[PDB]
């Protein structure tokens, strides 16, 4: 499987509610055309390096799920855990926080950097 | 709690234009076939549909970028095939010409340079009237497009079998197939489903009636950008499609004649038997029943009398049912008993009188034209009429006329949309790393 | 060397009539050579130098009218004036140009 | 087209050698498309062809009847063609012309046609008289 | 990238146990044809680095997993299969079960993540 | 009992097909093969032992040689297209002879700087290039009626620089070292390398040239020895030297064909012309064919005989090779094989003749004009392999039936394998 | 210490020759690609890179060589679909334009079919048709050299700014020492992802539309003590130049051969008015005065300027491009021809148009530029001089090649690779 | 274009500071056709730069996090100077110039050290 098993399989959960999306695991049970295909393979690779790069540099590398150490900001939304974690499709959830997706990443980058230097500053000391 | 967390798997997508690439069913593999040639990514275990349950999604077909890429291909793919072939430039000389009957299938002669650039040698070659043009009336004819374009001839090596072609998206994207059996061209699709590669579309270049197209599911469909607009095009699909066949009884065989050193081109040698005009037969009852059903469907979006009036005319590219067959194109009147009357609310067949054309100007681009060599032996074919390019014009008059041939490709990529998957979901949670 | 015969040697005529002149070859002429019938006609008024009338049997010179036309077989060659007029009075020469030296005929004096 | 003009003495003594010249206007003597030639209009015999040369530098050819006594050449430096008649006889008294038999050669890649249009342009003609 | 794989190709003729010692001892036609090759090198490495990521034990030279050894695959225990076989023979034994092994391992990784998530969600 | 473990870096591999790429020592100037493109350096002492692992491969169904011919044929296409085409020269061409039997002091009409004036011209051509149009006064270039013909720019040269193929990073190229290799089947000694250390793209159709001499022992190769259509390949040990030479002092002359387009032709013969010599050390050659025959007897238990080539055209019948900027075509049969043996200082000569117009790859619609190199040229080289076709006794005729078979004499010992270092095994550990 | 540690993200850089790609922002086609490319790449993304030194030179650079082998390909890649104009190369018979620098020629040409030909007339400039030897018969200048290709009538070839941007994983160290001459430690260095933007205008004696100098006249050269290496001057207070072709010209579509036509000049409306280019002499005179002092201190002796004539009219004349039309001016009629000891008006230059060119100093590639209908009034800034170092020192305008133009703009950049791997000892060991 | 190059630019920042200031200073960041084919080579080559620098870490067992502590003896013959005098007196460019000679040896030494560490860990799993 090139990478379609993951980047198409993640639509298998589809617009099912977040509660379902958190535990839906059993569902698995030369020439011109050459140039068009080459541009596809190179572009396909880039779309995979992009997410792994950010997922990699955050300290969340490899691990499928991981928690973080930067607290929530109520400005992002008021509705809380048990209200959003159920009775809402994720794609709908992406609508309201896309207003901060371009900035929330920076908090992960700075928080991760602080975390890893904190390790060296204690182990090397 | 209330700390942010990340998920490296989540269903999310956005509408994104992206390059696509080919996939084929590996129907044989001789590598001179214009479309495939050396061919594209080999096949797949095609059934891959996914439930994608109750996801509310909407899209409009007339803006999708996938159809446009299928006009970046073809026209660029034909250029990749026509470039090595011969130029018919040295053949643009004054033609002494006459008739061949014991229909306008003429017999012409000209100067022509032999294997040496110096000596000349008279050679006779036949031509249909749609190639020659009057000099201003008898004799001294000339090739039509030579006054604007560099005429070139398709090499006999390649063929034009409309082989199925499957469109795949690069890994990391997906195609959201729409399954609602009355999808009216644009709007919500309540039963969307994903698929890695599309259906096997056939590169059939029709212009007034869409041949070999996919059948609509259990209901007649009518699509348009704006049904209330007076000028914009309209596309109709069908269910229980109707038959159409065409044959050329003339048992022709190609002669090869010299044009300078090295270069050669092929033309008609002799008419075996006798000239019998090309024919196309269509079941009269099927067409009447079929168009009658569409008549009700067309009525219920205007609520008035609908009148079929034949095409506008002025040429043969626009006003005729042009289609490819074997490698010798047809351009056909499609009006005798096919239109010109409407409904109030025998087991014979309809006839289409029509003809052949060698030098075809295609894609409506000035400066380029292609010459199709004659195909030996009598030629026959059968196909399904699966769509009409009706154009709207108290009452309402519908003129069968096709716009740009991109309409054909929008007639089968209607149920597809390109999406970009970005599985990097963010959410709050109770935890924090310890 | 090769000799051209001519008939008529002279021909009087009035305005509006048509006239015909003929000359015949001796050594075959248009002997293939990957060429064509290299026969030519010239006319000359008194006092002035000769000038070209026809070349290759049936092709008119630069800008001259349709008052005249030429024709000929493999060895027989003819010239006809569609409608004579006042300025057409001259001596017409049958000239072959197949092989050197080029040889004229002894004139054709039309009035 | 080429305007043309003959020049040279018109009075010649018997039995001597005569040189005649013709100057070209509006062209080159050596250009291959031309084939210069000289013709004389006798009173008894009429017109007759003497010689011509052009194209392949040294390419003269003379009438066999008068092959013995002729010479002709050219030079772009003055752009003229001159004819020498050796041992003139009283019968040679006649008007001598210089004429440009025109050739052509067009190469349109595919076909290389080639031919001639006969003797297009003639000079005024120069009269020479053999007397003393 | 890629060129290091030749080091792994070493000790092909050896016992599976003995393989640990060897690692201890350790435009234009030419232009486009290279680009087609260069992109290929990346793909068959990312299709390798992705499998480990999908299997959770990313990067580490060896992986310990949770799924059991079905006797239907091979009922030779530790003392035999590591004795004198190079992986060429072992590939033949396990060849028919490769794909099911991959997906079986994948779900086993996905299900432990939610188990790890239980402590963070209970 | 026991649990699954995944071991990274497992050495398992499988057969594959790959788009290999090029590399070379470095050389500047418009060399056709290496160009200014191929990757430099790769000094390769990395011949890994790969101790005693069994492996099998056959050079016949190998899909690396066909990849070598999928390019090179395309490589020249990259260099023919820019250069001047030679179609307008196809004109009625009138020849008599050349002297100061095989060279014509031939004349033709060609257009000068502008397309309105012709210009008489003379240009030499070797007898092979022209064909009599007819007792004969007119001629034309041979390949005019079948194909358009182009002209090689003198800026480029065919001097074969060696080229190294390299597996893309992630594959591996195997190598068999059993010097008595069958030609097919398991090999007891195998090794691996990123890139092979030497190949030469020299073209030859009857005898190999500059090739790697066999590894200390004579070798015989074939798809099927007991067959009469498959080409036998012989790979010599203790190679035998060859030398061909053009002793003339021909001078290059540039002539014009319409605007812009122009080409080079042989102007004049300078000095006393002699037939192009090809000398071979006959003293070595005699027992050289004796030794390969003894190997052939090792497989067929009877005497053998050698005849001339199969005759016919000048592509199957003749030793054809590049001396560099010039194409040779030698009889190489009349005074050279003729016979066999039972069980004096001199060198044998061959009749040979040059050909400007060639039909390489023997396919329709393709041809080229070889620009002659001025002056004398000599090229000493080594013969290392004969190509033999099989016609009480055994008969052979030199001359391979297809030029692709030549590459098998140098790329036989490699097979591309896709190293796939992902493997599965049990273990006692489980995730804890 | 006692233990190494891998530090990812380390600042370490080394020189590297590598490819560069698109940039554009803000129709049919343009010769400089730009019809489809990456957008905008805003400017303020620099890192000032505080107080770290870096020494480099502009002459052994990669960008200029990386570029000159690209622009020469961009034009060559654009002209493939359009006509090779060889069939026009026939015997011309030319009269004068009765309305000496312009001639009105006549020729036979192949019409829409093979054998029927017609006499056609078109206008030409005497600078590029040569008599075939009064003669009065001419041919196109470039017929014995190579084919000549018509510039496609629909495309446009006026300059558009293009930014060079290095691939991800590299950086471009922009030097910010405003008084820098292109060789030495740039004590105020900076790094930029995508360059600021450079204009592709071709010239031979004046750097038109170029980036202006800042608070200095800077003279740059690999060797000021060499008599064949080029001198480049970068100008304080760029002067303004205007060029025009005030003839109200019209174009005619003469048909030659089959297929497509080539556009040619028709009637010269009104009367012939030679083109001219205007300069304010006081601006130029005291602009020359400024450079007269700068280079003086680099030679300690008096200086002179001269004509620079004696060439094939490509390098000797002020050759440049503007408004879809080409120009070749004397540019030393009285322009330089002066030496320095220490009014509102203008000085004007007589100039020549040429219809067909041979650019990039090469042979085998000449092209035809169809005329621009109507008058044009090309106006541009001037920022540099391609002076040449020929008792006293002699100077003459004119470069040695055309890469010198690009070398004037890209001097403040050098492509560099970043190596984020660095080993360093540290006290810890793995837990 | 941006994703794999944004971090590289940040690394280049503050290069003029010595390593001691550089550690905490890093947080101050927040606290077809010719020009189509050429663009393809740039996009492919950019991946080959990121993939190399990341792939080396996998060989060294230094995956994911920015800094990683390691287990391999310091071959002190490389330099008299140690942490207490190189760390606050020198910049990375100076460090690379005098250390680049040895670098390839450390990678191989670090390669085997990582290998034996994980397999000696396997010797702990197999005890
Ligand atoms: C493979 O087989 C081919 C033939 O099929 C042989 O190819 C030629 O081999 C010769 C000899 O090795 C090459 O060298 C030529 O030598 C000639 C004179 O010798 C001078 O140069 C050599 C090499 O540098 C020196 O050793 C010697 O001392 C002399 O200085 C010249 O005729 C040749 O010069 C050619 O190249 C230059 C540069 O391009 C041109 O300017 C010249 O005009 C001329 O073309 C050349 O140096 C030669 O390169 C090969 N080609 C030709 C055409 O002869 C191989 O030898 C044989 N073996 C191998 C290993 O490839
Ligand atoms: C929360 O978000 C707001 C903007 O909505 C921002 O101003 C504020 O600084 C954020 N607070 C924290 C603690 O990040
Ligand atoms: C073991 O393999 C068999 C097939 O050989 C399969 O049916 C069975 O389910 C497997 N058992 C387990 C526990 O995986
Ligand atoms: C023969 O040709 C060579 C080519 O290099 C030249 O050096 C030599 O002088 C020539 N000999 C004669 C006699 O022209
Ligand atoms: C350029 O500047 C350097 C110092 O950076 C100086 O030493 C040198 O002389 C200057 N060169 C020229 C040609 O002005
Ligand atoms: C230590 O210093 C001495 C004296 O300067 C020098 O020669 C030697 O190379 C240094 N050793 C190391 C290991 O750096």
């Amino acid at each position: 499987v090139g990478l379609g098993a993951v980047f198409l399989g993640f639509l298998g959960a589809a617009g099912s509610t977040m509660g379902a999306a958190s535990n839906t695991l059993t569902v698995q049970a030369l020439g011109v055309w050459g140039f068009k295909q080459l541009q596809a393979r190179v572009l396909a690779i880039e779309r995979y390096l992009e997410v792994q790069q950010l997922l990699g540099m955050w300290g969340c590398s490899g691990k499928l799920i991981c928690c973080t150490n930067v607290p929530w900001n109520s400005s992002w939304s008021n509705k809380t855990y048990n209200e959003i974690w159920d009775n809402m499709t994720w794609m709908q959830w992406d609508r309201e926080i896309g207003n901060y997706t371009d900035t929330i990443y920076k908090l992960l980058e700075v928080s991760q950097f602080q975390q890893e230097i904190n390790e060296k500053d204690n182990l090397t000391l | 709690g209330l700390w942010v967390t990340v998920y490296y798997g989540v269903p999310v997508w956005r509408e994104a234009k992206t390059t696509l690439f080919c996939a084929s069913d590996a129907k044989s593999y001789e590598v001179h076939n214009v479309w495939a040639t050396h061919a594209c990514v080999p096949t797949d275990p095609n059934p891959q549909e996914l439930v994608l349950e109750n996801v509310t999604e909407n899209f409009n077909m007339w803006k999708n970028d996938m159809v446009d890429q299928m006009h970046e291909d073809i026209i660029s793919l034909w250029d990749q095939s026509l470039k090595p072939c011969v130029k018919l430039t040295p053949l643009c000389v004054t033609l002494n010409c006459s008739d061949a009957k014991v229909e306008e299938i003429k017999n012409c002669s000209f100067n022509a340079t032999t294997e040496l650039r110096d000596k000349k040698r008279r050679e006779y070659a036949l031509f249909y009237r749609l190639d020659i043009v009057p000099l201003s009336n008898n004799s001294e004819y000339r090739l039509i497009n030579c006054n604007t374009s560099v005429i070139t001839q398709i090499c006999p090596k390649v063929t034009f079998d409309p082989i199925p072609i499957h469109y795949c998206a690069p890994a990391g994207y997906a195609i959201l197939k729409c399954n609602n059996k009355t999808f009216n061209g644009t709007g919500p699709c309540n039963n969307v489903s994903t698929v890695q590669c599309t259906h096997g579309i056939k590169p059939v270049v029709s212009t007034q009636l869409l041949l070999n197209g996919s059948l609509a599911e259990e209901e007649i469909i009518i699509r348009s950008e704006n049904l209330t607009d007076n000028v914009k095009t309209i596309i109709v699909h069908l269910n229980e499609s109707v038959e159409i066949t065409c044959t050329r009884p003339n048992n022709m065989t190609r002669k090869s004649v010299r044009i300078g050193p090295g270069q050669t081109f092929y033309a008609l040698g002799d008419i075996i038997g006798d000239i019998r005009q090309p024919h196309c037969n269509i079941s009269e009852i099927k067409w009447e029943k079929t168009l009658q059903r569409v008549s009700e469907k067309l009525r219920e979006h205007f609520n008035k009398t609908i009148i079929f009036n034949q095409s506008s005319g002025g040429d043969l590219e626009i006003t005729t049912h042009s289609f490819n067959c074997g490698g010798e194109f047809f351009y056909c009147n499609t009006s005798d008993l096919f239109f010109n009357k409407t409904f109030n609310e025998t087991n014979s067949t309809i006839t289409l009188p029509c003809r052949i054309k060698q030098i075809i100007n295609m894609w409506q681009e000035v400066g380029r034209a292609m010459y199709a060599p004659p195909i030996a032996g009598n030629i026959t074919c059968k196909s399904n009429i699966t769509g009409l390019l009706l154009t709207r014009d108290t009452k309402e008059t519908f003129r069968p006329g096709g716009g740009n041939m991109r309409d054909n490709w929008r007639s089968e990529l209607y149920k597809y949309k390109v999406v970009e998957v970005k599985p990097l979901g963010i959410a709050p949670t109770e935890c924090n790393r310890t | 060397d090769i000799v051209m015969t001519q008939t008529p040697i002279s021909l009087p005529v009035s305005l509006g009539e048509s006239a015909t002149i003929s000359c015949r070859s001796s050594r075959s002429l248009v002997d293939r050579q990957d060429g064509k019938t290299y026969l030519e006609w010239y006319f000359q008024k008194p006092g002035q130098s000769p000038q070209l009338l026809i070349y290759e049997v049936a092709n008119r010179a630069s800008g001259v009218p349709d008052r005249f036309r030429g024709s000929g077989s493999d060895t027989d060659f003819t010239l006809k004036i569609s409608r004579v007029e006042a300025d057409d009075v001259a001596i017409y020469y049958c000239m072959q140009s197949l092989d050197p030296p080029h040889t004229f005929g002894q004139g054709t004096k039309v009035e | 087209q080429v305007q043309l003009q003959e020049s040279g003495p018109g009075m010649v003594k018997p039995s001597e050698t005569l040189t005649l010249t013709c100057a070209v206007f509006g062209g080159r003597v050596t250009s291959g498309d031309s084939f210069w030639t000289w013709i004389r209009q006798s009173p008894t015999k009429g017109l007759e062809w003497l010689a011509g040369i052009s194209g392949d530098a040294d390419n003269p050819t003379y009438n066999p009847s008068l092959k013995s006594r002729l010479t002709i050449s050219k030079d772009p430096s003055k752009n003229q063609v001159s004819l020498k008649v050796t041992s003139v006889t009283a019968t040679d008294t006649a008007v001598y012309y210089c004429a440009r038999e025109k050739q052509y050669y067009f190469d349109d890649y595919y076909s290389v046609e080639s031919g001639r249009v006969g003797m297009d342009s003639w000079g005024q003609g120069v009269a020479v008289i053999v007397s003393s």
